[PDB]
Parts: C-alpha cells; structure tokens; sequence
C-alpha cells in the first residue's frame, strides 16, 4: 500500500522533497508508536493530503458555487461559447438568465 | 515541549498539519510555510486560535492591509522583532539599532545579523516566527517580490541562536501556482459549505444578538415575562436561519455577506415582535414577508433634469448607439446589451434639435445643461488629466443605463422604442 | 359552447401571450386557442369549455429516478395546495400531508397497491427535489411554506 503511493508518485513527478513534504505530515500526525503500527501500513492520509492539494483548484471552487451562482455562471459560458472571441458581458448573461428561466417556466 | 491541538470545528486537517510545521525545536521547523484560503475561509481565525492555545510560541503579527508597500513592510518587521526580543529578554543588556534605516532587503539582514549577535550569549537556539496575514493582498506586489522571503533564512549566520521560521498565508490560487517548484509546505483552506456556513453564524451571532438593546426595550414594552435567554437564542437562530434559506443563493457560502443582512434586518425583524410572535416563528415569517422578499441592500424622478437636459440625454442615448449612417436616413426629410460609442458635439446636437418639440437653436442654457450632465456623471468623456472641454480630440459616451432613460422618455412622452 | 367566466381567463391568456413577443403571435393564434379548445371538448363529453381545456390548449401552443412530465406534474399540484391554506389562513402543510393529499387527488390513476409505496416514496423525492431547489422552504411539525422565490 505505501510502495503503490511511492511509485504513483515516481511516476507523476521524480523530484525527492516533494514526496518529502507528504511523508512528514504522516510521520507528525502519528500520535504514538501502537497507533504507527496501524497507520504506516494502510497509509490512506497521502490521498487526504492530496485531494487538499488540490482542494482550491477549479473543481473545488466550482463544487461550493450554490444554484444561481452556477446558473448565472452556466449563461456566461453559454454566452462566451456562442462568441467568437469567447467573451461576455454582465448585460448578456442575465439576458440568457431572463431566457433560460423564461423557457423553464414555460 | 508537546504543541496541543485546538478544537476548531470545519478545519479538523489544518489545526492538524499546523502541529507538523510548528514545534519547540527550531532545528525541526522549517524556514518557510504557507497557508491557502480564499477570503472568508477562516485561515486568519484558525491560525490565531492555534497561537493562543499554545502560549508558549514567540510570533510577530503584521498585516500588509495596513503595511501598503514592502518598505513599511520590512519596516514594521524589524521594529517589531526588537521589541519583541526586548519584550521577551529584558535582562540581557543590549544596544538599538534604528528600524527607519532599513532601505534594502540587505539592509533588513544586516539588521537582524547585528540584532541576533547581541543575543548569541543565549542558553538555547529560540524558534521565531514572523506571521503576514494575507501576503497577496499587498497592495503593491509583484512576482519576484515573493522569492526573496524564501530564500532569506540561509543568509543568516545558520550557528545563531535566533532562527526566523517566516509564515505567510495567501488568499488567491493565480498567485501560489507561480511558485509550485520550490516544495514550501503548504496548507490549504477551501471554501466553507452551505452547512458549515449557517452553523459558524449561528455560533457567532446568537450571543452578539441575544443582549442587543432593541430586544429588550422591546420585550419590556410588550411585557414577556416568560422570556428567557434560551428562548432569545432560539428566536436569534430562526432569524439566522431564515436570513440564510432566503439568501445563500444572493451571498453565496460567504460569512461576511450575511453578517450585514443580520445587522441590517435586525431592527426591522425586531419591529414585527409582539406578544402573538413569541412562540409561532411561523407568524413572525408571514408578518415579515416583505423583509424577506426584498434584499434592503440598496442604499436607499429619479433623476431630476431640466426639459432640455432630458432631451440633451435622450439624443445622446441614439448617438452613442446608432450608427452614423442612419442619421441622416431617419432624421432628415430626404445594440441594447453592448458598450456605447463615441459621438461628437455637432452629432449630439444636430439630433438634439431634429427630437426638441420654430428652431430651438442652441443659447447658453443649453450648454449650461450639457455641462451639468457630465458633472453629474450622465456623460463621460475620453480624457482623465487635465480637463479641458474645448480641446478638439476629446469625445463623448452616455453612461446612463437603459432602465432610466426609457423612464425618461415615459415622462417625456417620446417613443424612443421606435427607433430600434 | 364557450363558458362565459372562459372567455375572461382567455382574454387574460392572450394578453399573456402577446405580451412575449414584445415569430409572433397574432388574433389568428387566439382563435387558434379557441379552436384547440373545442376540439380538446370535441374528445370529451361536455360542451362545456372549462377554463382547464383553455390552460391545455395555451400550454400546447406556448410550448413551441423520474420522468420529466411525472415530476413536473406534481410541482403544480403541490403549490397550489400550499397557496390554497395560504389564501384560507389554515394550519401549515408537512411533507406526509402533502403526501397523502397528492395521493387521494390521483386515486384513478394508480395501477396496484404495489405502486401505493412506490408513489409515495417517489412523493418524498420530489419533495426534497423540491426543497433543494428552493421552491419550498421548511421551517420549524417539519413545516414546508413557499420560498420567498
Ligand atoms: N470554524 C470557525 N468557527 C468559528 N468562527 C469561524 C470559523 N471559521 C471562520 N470563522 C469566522 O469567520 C471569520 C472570517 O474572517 P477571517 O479572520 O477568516 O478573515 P480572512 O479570510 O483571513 O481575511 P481577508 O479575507 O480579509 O484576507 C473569522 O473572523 C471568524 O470569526
């Protein structure tokens, strides 16, 4: 199990520290020696570790937007999609949002 | 000696990670660490709380919001580290140095050398750790300003006994992806959910708003003698509550945001109690609809103009609107949602007089009301320094919206909506 | 036969209609929705054109886990009830009171006591659809009244 978190982290990046820098939160957090027996083994707080890592990427921005931030979000990309340039307006996204809750409603 | 973890609810990795980073030993700790979180994410609460809980720390606070330039910035680090080193070690007899001296970043190290060899007669190596709340948020900040906080530990004579252990924490994700490479230990803080958000402000508001003196004016005028503290939270937290099911979608997951609609529907809410509202929250909800059903945000004929002011603004709407080819299709007897143009003097005022209900022709007050209009922020110009109207590069642009001046002509009785 | 309380809710209809075109609609689609009133009646035993068969008619020309339909369907039936004790002043609706009543409004069309449970338990997933989309809101019984949108 640890030699599987070693070896997927050879093969996504080779430099040494950076591998480091996840072993010593797993050596720290380790309460005693009875408890690192269990904990060293399974080894299951690297995938913790790495999901925080990637925590306030885009996906983890977009997972706590709430409904009408990710609708009026949706109308923009919508816009922007329809766009040559790709670009938007605040004008034309609550037109699309007056259109997309139009169309719902009815 | 063994750091205690705090019990902070919503951010049981971080207060964890933090005792990984941070201990008595400065030969352990490392030169540099970072903590991520976008505003509102508790980062500054958290590591507050994690310093008073371990007492026994030694920690600089600054804040670069006050510190608006990285001069002030070094500045108030070393003014504050020799009061700190004074505060901490009274007895040992030792020298100033002036902290308004500091010029360069050399200089700060040159300082900090000459301050930390007054202390090298020290029993054991101290761990120190300078704390900037929000280093992003500098005002003036570039790229290459960070690198040289990283880097700075091992210019220091590394056999001292004053070890600086720097802490920094950043609120965007633009800003720390530039610097992936160097492998600082980092922690992260993501945004607080729906959940998390409506019972951290419960948890802080139901005290602030159980003792506020609205209440219990308004509880002596209506006589509740039944009225006990734990029903004050419980009427706080259906407040807050319905303030958060009414309003997450218009703040977001944001703390910040719903603390002033707390403040602000606070009185008004307080307004509506009375004897028949004490046990029916129901009730209280159905005579405070018109609360919940509008924001109150807003900070409050909407503009008052003159006859030709009105029509001075109805021309400019056409011009920096319609092209300069139809003129003279539509007004000689021969697009809502995009950025305006620009248009000149003689356009705005050649429509001016084919729209003005036997010439009208041009005096002074029509200059004067023209004149008015840009003071009041109606018409904008090209130019920022220095203005001067008669200047013949300069043009104009309407920055009055739609909604008011379809009001306009409603009042004016011109059909505007013809024209498109 | 025209209804004569039809004739005000399909002035107000056409009025609705027209008023989204600000193709597009013209008298000729009025007396479109008359006509597709009459042959929804034709279909039907009662000359009698209700205001419903002129809702259906506006709906068919306007209009130009679970099923669509089936879940759309219920999200009418249970605003209504909920405006109705809102209108009346009567004691606020729970989740099993809604429940239930939806159930009794469609007694004909249920198939089996099987699909008794099968129902009510797709009942309470509307509902919670419902609630996290924020068309109902619940208060404290577990009281649901219409959100404020
Ligand atoms: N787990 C929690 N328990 C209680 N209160 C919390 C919790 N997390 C955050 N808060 C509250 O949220 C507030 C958010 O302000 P905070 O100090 O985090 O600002 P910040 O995000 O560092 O600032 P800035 O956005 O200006 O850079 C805190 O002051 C604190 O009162």
């Amino acid at each position: 199990n640890l030699n599987r978190h070693i070896r997927m982290n050879f093969e996504t990046f080779r430099s040494l520290p950076t591998l480091k820098n996840s072993i010593i939160p797993l050596v720290a957090t380790s309460k005693n020696f009875g408890s690192l027996c269990t904990a060293i083994k399974s080894c299951s707080f690297l995938d913790i570790y790495n999901k925080n890592q990637l925590s306030n990427n885009l996906t983890g921005r977009l997972q706590s937007l709430s409904d009408l931030e990710l609708a009026i979000l949706i109308s923009a990309a919508r816009v922007a999609l329809r766009a040559k340039d790709g670009s938007f307006n605040f004008n034309l996204a609550y037109a699309e949002y007056e259109k997309m809750i139009k169309a719902i409603n009815s | 000696m063994n750091v205690t973890t705090p019990e902070v609810a919503f951010r049981e990795y971080q207060t964890n990670c933090l005792a990984s980073y941070i201990s008595a030993d400065p030969d352990i700790t490392p030169s540099n660490l970072i903590l991520q979180g976008y505003s509102g994410t508790g980062k500054t609460y958290t590591l507050k709380k994690y310093f008073n809980a371990n007492p026994n720390l030694h920690a600089v606070w600054l804040e670069p919001v006050e510190l608006v330039s990285w001069k002030p910035l070094l500045q108030a680090i070393a003014r504050t580290v020799q009061y700190k080193l004074k505060t901490l070690y009274p007895n040992i007899p030792t020298t100033d140095y002036d902290p308004l001296q500091v010029e360069e970043p050399f200089l700060l190290v040159k300082t900090l050398h000459n301050i930390f060899v007054q202390y090298e007669s020290l029993q054991e190596k101290t761990c120190l750790f300078l704390i900037l709340d929000g280093f992003d948020s500098l005002q003036d900040l570039d790229a290459a300003l960070f690198n040289k906080y990283i880097k700075l530990n091992e210019l220091l004579p590394k056999d001292s006994k004053i070890n600086i252990k720097f802490i920094y924490t950043m609120l965007e994700t633009s800003f720390l992806q530039r610097y992936s490479t160097h492998c600082i230990p980092t922690v992260m803080f993501p945004r607080y959910n729906v959940d998390e958000v409506s019972t951290i402000l419960v948890m802080s508001r139901c005290g602030e708003l159980m003792e506020d003196s609205c209440l219990r004016k308004r509880i002596i005028e209506e006589q509740i003698t039944d009225c006990t503290d734990d029903q004050f939270q419980n009427v706080a937290a259906n407040f807050i509550h319905l303030i958060v099911q009414a309003f997450h979608s218009y703040t977001g997951n944001d703390i910040f945001a719903l603390n002033d609609l707390i403040d602000f529907k606070w009185p008004k809410y307080v307004s509506r109690i009375t004897k028949e509202n004490i046990f029916e929250p129901l009730a209280l909800y159905k005579s405070a609809i018109k609360l919940f059903l509008s924001t109150d945000d807003n900070l409050s004929q909407t503009y008052d103009l003159s006859i030709i002011s009105k029509y001075l603004l109805i021309a400019s709407y056409i011009c920096s609107y319609l092209e300069p080819r139809y003129d003279a299709s539509i007004f000689s007897r021969k697009p809502r949602y995009l950025q305006p143009s620009l248009f000149a003097i003689e356009r705005l005022l050649a429509i001016f007089q084919a729209i003005f209900p036997s010439l009208m022709k041009a005096n002074i007050e029509v200059f004067q009301n023209l004149s008015e209009l840009h003071t009041l922020k109606l018409i904008a110009t090209t130019m920022n320094k220095n203005i001067d109207y008669l200047s013949p590069k300069v043009r104009w642009k309407v920055n009055v919206p739609w909604e008011i001046i379809k009001e306009i002509s409603e009042s004016v009785h011109f059909n505007i909506s013809d024209y498109f | 036969i025209l209804t004569k309380e039809a004739r005000s809710y399909l002035v107000e209809k056409y009025k609705e209609l027209r008023k989204d075109d600000a193709y597009r609609i013209t008298v000729r689609q009025l007396e479109s929705m008359i006509r597709l009133s009459e042959a929804i009646a034709r279909a039907n035993c009662v000359d009698e054109i209700t205001p419903s068969f002129i809702a259906e008619a506006y709906d068919l020309l306007r209009q130009s886990t679970v099923t669509y339909d089936k879940y759309v369907s219920m999200m009418n039936m249970i605003v209504r009830k909920i405006a109705e004790v809102d209108r009346e002043g009567a004691e606020e609706l729970t989740a099993v009171d809604i429940v239930d009543w939806y159930l009794l409004q469609k007694e004909n069309d249920l198939g089996s006591l099987a699909e008794y449970w099968e129902e009510r338990r797709l009942a309470f997933k509307v509902i919670k659809r419902l609630v996290k989309d924020r068309i109902l809101m619940e208060i404290h019984k577990t009281v649901y009244v219409i959100h404020p949108n």
